[PDB]
């Protein structure tokens, strides 16, 4: 289990005619693991503040707002909110 | 059968992300929306880095991203540098 | 080596 096939699908969406080396794809996969863990650990700390046994979209969203720099955070929240709204309406 | 990724408009794997969230015991349980939200955020960040790294590849007269393109794209971006740290090659 | 090949 890695994110690499999914990274590759996103690469071809944003740059249809640009490829990627093995080591570059390793670096990309490591970024996704690193941010996954940062956001999961912050979500864990928030859930404890709230005495909450479940991590929900509310904790992920707050984790994104605290961990990501401001402009990336604003756009990431827009994307996460959009995906959950599309999922709920499917 | 229709994937949670497909329902959410995503490429990133919602099911796999849900499994990683549950496996790590960040809390007792994980809600249905949390993995969708997190998958969307990780997909957005991948797209942002790939956009900038691929622009660096092309500016560098290449047709594929190598580690130095990622290093340059990230080092030239205040926010990605803050989030991801220095890329070491 | 492996690194330098295409993904």
């Amino acid at each position: 289990e890695t994110y690499k096939i999914y990274i590759f699908k996103v690469l071809k969406q944003v740059h249809p005619d640009i490829g990627i080396s093995s080591k570059a794809m390793g670096i990309m996969n490591s970024f996704i693991n690193d941010i996954f863990e940062k956001l999961a650990q912050e979500s864990s700390k928030l859930a404890r503040y709230n005495k909450k046994p479940t991590i929900t979209s509310r904790e992920i969203q707050t984790a994104v707002r605290l961990v990501l720099p401001g402009e990336l955070a604003k756009h990431a929240v827009s994307e996460g909110t959009k995906a959950v709204t599309k999922f709920t309406s499917s | 059968a229709t994937s949670r990724s497909s329902k959410a408009g995503l490429q990133f794997p919602v099911g796999r992300i849900a499994r990683f969230l549950k496996a790590g015991k960040y809390a007792e349980r994980v809600g249905a929306g949390a993995p969708v939200y997190l998958a969307a955020v990780l997909e957005y960040l991948a797209a942002e880095v790939l956009e900038l790294a691929g622009n660096a590849a092309r500016d560098n007269k290449k047709t594929r991203i190598v580690p130095r393109h990622i290093q340059l794209a990230v080092r030239n971006d205040e926010e990605l540098s803050k989030l991801l740290g220095d890329v070491t090659i | 080596d492996a690194d330098e090949e295409d993904f």
